[PDB]
């Protein structure tokens, strides 16, 4: 308002003095060189003077006018030269990723938080927006309160319409309002794998379960972990529940279970991790040990409810049926008992 | 180490009942001791259940206590007393 | 599959001392050791040696299925078996899930999960 | 001059039922291939009123269009409908009916096809708002996503600067073009300039990019008044708007390319600790 306010004095100032100049004339000249020019063309001349454009359809033509037009015109510039900077770069300053998240109706999101940088970020996005998913109708919201550098700017622009981004922390109830927890399908948390201490990035991890948790106790949150003991405080939360969706993904555990398993059967790492992740169909004609290997990646993993048809009948009896006229392979059954909770059970004898 | 606290259990009961007192820094982590469905996680600092029950102690209210120093010196020679 | 079979209660025991205590056996915790576990078999000699000769997986699959209890879920078989020179190559790659009609080379190693015993 | 008839027209138009609401909200958006081709639709119209509006503004504003007299004038009554049409059925699907009240597109409705009607019903056309139709050319940018043509984010800011700038530039000469055509009304309409539409918009570039030559421009008090406003809101947006999106466009990376191989040239590659 003090910029509007000395801006439209100074103009309307201008523009009385050209006036009283203009319809005036020259004292040396005996008064004869004067021009008629009404206050509101003076305002027209000047905002046209200002703007440097200089129509010179309306100018001054008494000597009086013309220096008063000069000064003017130096002392313009010499005053915005010397106030421009200062405030206008105090004013034409906004926040880059304050807003807040538009919920679409009929489209889920997600919400990303942790470690985020441009290597998890990348990573993440691989396994997930990867092209050979079809029904991928989720928005990722990536929520973190460092801003992206150049890398991750330009890889957030290449997946810019489903990621966003939101400078925010988890820990804060408003940055949680912000990115629309509610309405968010699930939270997933990224730890960084290369920290000196492993257990304070686990308790960093473990304090957003609880905020997120607290702010809406029915969110699912699915966490990346890094030790195996730590894996306990999440069953001190009361809302955590595991039975309902809730995950913690334990890195060293399952990398070095794979491993283990490797070493007692060598390629099992390879045959599980192609099962879950997602791979492009390609064809192989000639010949060679890839086109053999393709045929067993096409498969994946998954769940169904068992026909009421197999009811009563041996594990070993129904896989064997499902084999020969499904075309499906069963490996593991959900047992659920009265006496204890429901355990999975992989390849189950024929006492079952 | 609250929580952990919190969901022990002994043999003769429960963690819920034991008597803690924890240090917070930040006022707005004191609502993340009562595990009870809060309906507004923006309720001020001296209304949350933790705080009115006197099982948190948040280091904010010596800035308090400076202030009221401020105004008034006596309350300090009381409170140190 | 890959932790071989921990469960949350004994996640439980862990957690409550950050170690793995010992405990005299017992029916029921010797009943625990009877869970299925990974292995790789060969077809060199063996019950189902005379399958490698070309034989379908299937087959194979449903012989060990019905007297073993071994459900073979993948081959493990030279990366050079295919080619009809002879090649000094021991590596082998993975063909997980194979159909019926698939056919097997004696050097082929079958992935399987065995039922204590 | 009947402007007040037309111009009172469109002031007065500026001024199960959910079930209702969600089926009109189903065939209107992008979700659906209908909502989709309908904006493509509108669209396509609102070009070719455009053009239909510089056939007319050709001719003087105060003519004496007969409803059979002028073929055009019949194609822009068709043009009025569908969007008559077109806005009703998305007016009841307005969960907030207040703000789609107050939305440009509305806006241009109301003063553009309330005074085609009457233009009609009178059998005498007058060259009123019937230009702010070119604020219908920002959606082109969303409409280039549409089709699957524009997939870089940059691509799209640099398409959606050029509408806005192309639109607010035709809009602009637009009241510029009428106001001059026309006179001041407390002079009874006598200072009045001859100006065609073209020449409108040649002073208009020639004012923004602050060259200012003065073979032709504004005349008459509402004209120069106009002008001081255009000049106003072009230098505040401009200071508002292109650094944020200039400095951002205006970035390009420095060793980025590739080696050009030249034949009779043999080179080596140096690598490792490079300081």
């Amino acid at each position: 308002v003090n910029l509007l306010s000395i801006f439209i004095s100074t103009w309307l100032t201008a523009a009385g003095f050209i006036h009283l100049v203009e319809n005036s004339g020259d004292p040396w000249e005996n008064f004869q060189n004067n021009q008629a020019l009404t206050y509101w063309e003076c305002v027209y001349l000047l905002m046209v003077t200002m703007s440097t454009v200089g129509y010179g359809d309306v100018y001054a033509k008494t000597t009086l006018g013309r220096l008063f037009m000069v000064f003017f015109i130096l002392g313009g510039l010499a005053m915005f030269a010397s106030y421009v900077p200062e405030i206008i770069e105090l004013i034409g300053n906004r926040k880059k990723y304050g807003g807040s998240y538009s919920a679409v109706s009929g489209r889920k999101h997600i919400v990303v938080c942790g470690h985020i940088t441009l290597e998890s970020v990348s990573n993440f996005l691989k396994a997930f927006l990867h092209k050979a998913r079809d029904d991928v109708n989720v928005e990722i919201v990536f929520l973190h309160n460092i801003s992206p550098n150049l890398e991750l700017e330009a890889l957030f622009k290449r997946h810019f319409t489903q990621v966003e981004f939101y400078q925010g922390s988890v820990l804060n109830p408003h940055d949680l309002a912000r990115v629309k927890i509610e309405s968010a399908d699930a939270c997933l948390i990224l730890a960084n794998k290369y920290c000196a201490d492993p257990d304070a990035e686990d308790a960093s991890n473990i304090m957003r379960v609880i905020s997120i948790k607290n702010y809406h106790p029915k969110i699912r949150i699915i966490t990346q972990m890094l030790q195996y003991h730590n894996k306990a405080h999440l069953l001190n939360i009361p809302s955590w529940n595991w039975k309902e969706g809730d995950d913690a993904i334990c890195l060293a555990e399952l990398k070095l279970g794979f491993i283990a398993q490797s070493c007692l059967a060598q390629g099992l790492s390879t045959m599980l991790a192609n099962l879950f992740s997602m791979r492009s169909f390609i064809k192989i004609e000639e010949d060679t040990w890839q086109k053999y290997y393709l045929e067993g990646v096409s498969n994946e993993m998954y769940t169904e409810y068992l026909s009421s048809a197999f009811v009563g009948l041996s594990f070993p009896t129904v896989c064997e049926l499902c084999f020969v006229k499904l075309k499906l392979l069963m490996i593991a059954i959900e047992y659920k008992s009265a006496n204890r909770e429901s355990r999975i059970l992989i390849n189950p004898g024929n006492h079952l | 180490a609250s929580l952990n606290i919190k969901s022990m259990q002994f043999d003769d009961t429960t963690g819920v009942n034991i008597p803690i007192i924890t240090e917070l820094v930040n006022d707005t982590n004191v609502q993340f001791l009562d595990q009870n469905n809060n309906n507004n996680p923006d309720t001020e600092l001296y209304l949350t259940q933790p705080f009115a029950c006197g099982t948190a102690f948040a280091v904010s209210v010596l800035d308090s206590l400076m202030s009221a120093t401020y105004f008034n010196d006596n309350i300090l020679t009381l409170i140190r007393t | 599959l890959v932790t071989g079979g921990a469960t949350p209660e004994l996640e439980a025991l862990i957690a409550e001392e950050n170690a793995l205590r010992g405990g005299y056996s017992t029916p029921q915790t010797l009943a625990n050791r009877d869970r299925c576990r990974v292995a790789q078999l060969a077809l060199l000699d063996g019950p189902f040696a005379d399958l490698g000769d070309g034989g379908c997986y299937g087959d194979l699959f449903c012989k060990a299925l019905k007297t073993y209890n071994m459900l073979c879920f993948g081959i493990y078989r030279l990366r050079d078996a295919h080619l009809s020179t002879p090649s000094q190559c021991t590596k082998r790659y993975v063909i997980t899930n194979p159909p019926y009609e698939f056919e097997l080379v004696p050097t082929d190693l079958i992935f399987c999960l065995m039922q204590f015993d | 001059r009947m402007w007040w008839a037309f111009l009172a027209s469109s002031m007065v138009t500026f001024f199960w039922m959910t079930s209702v609401k969600d089926w009109a909200g189903v065939m209107i958006s992008a979700q659906t291939l209908t909502g989709r081709v309908l904006v493509v639709l509108v669209f396509a119209l609102s070009i070719g009123a455009l053009v239909i509006y510089f056939i007319d503004s050709s001719n003087p504003i105060e003519s004496c269009q007969n409803f059979y007299k002028d073929f055009t004038l019949q194609i822009d009554m068709a043009f009025n409908v569908f969007f008559l049409l077109y806005f009703g059925l998305r007016f009841i699907a307005a969960n907030d009916k207040l703000w789609f009240w107050l939305e440009v597109n509305s806006v241009v409705d109301f003063f553009t096809v309330p005074p085609v009607f009457v233009s009609v019903y009178l059998n005498r056309s007058w060259l009123g708002l019937r230009f702010l139709r070119a604020l219908r050319l920002i959606q082109f940018s969303e409409i280039l996503q549409f089709l699957n043509i524009l997939k870089t984010s940059n691509s799209i800011k640099l398409v959606n600067l050029l509408s806005i700038f192309i639109s607010t530039w035709l809009t602009a000469a637009g009241f510029i073009h009428l106001v001059e055509n026309s006179g001041d009304p407390w002079e009874n309409f006598q200072n009045n300039q001859a100006l065609t539409y073209w020449e409108c918009v040649y002073l208009l570039m020639v004012t923004m990019s602050t060259v200012g030559y003065g073979d032709v421009y504004a005349k008459t008090t509402l004209g120069r008044l106009f002008m001081v406003f255009f000049i106003l809101g072009g230098l505040a947006m401009f200071a508002s708007y292109v650094p944020e999106i200039i400095e951002l466009i205006g970035n390009r990376k420095k060793y980025g390319g590739s080696y050009s191989a030249v034949s009779g040239r043999k080179h080596i590659v140096v690598c490792g600790h490079i300081t």
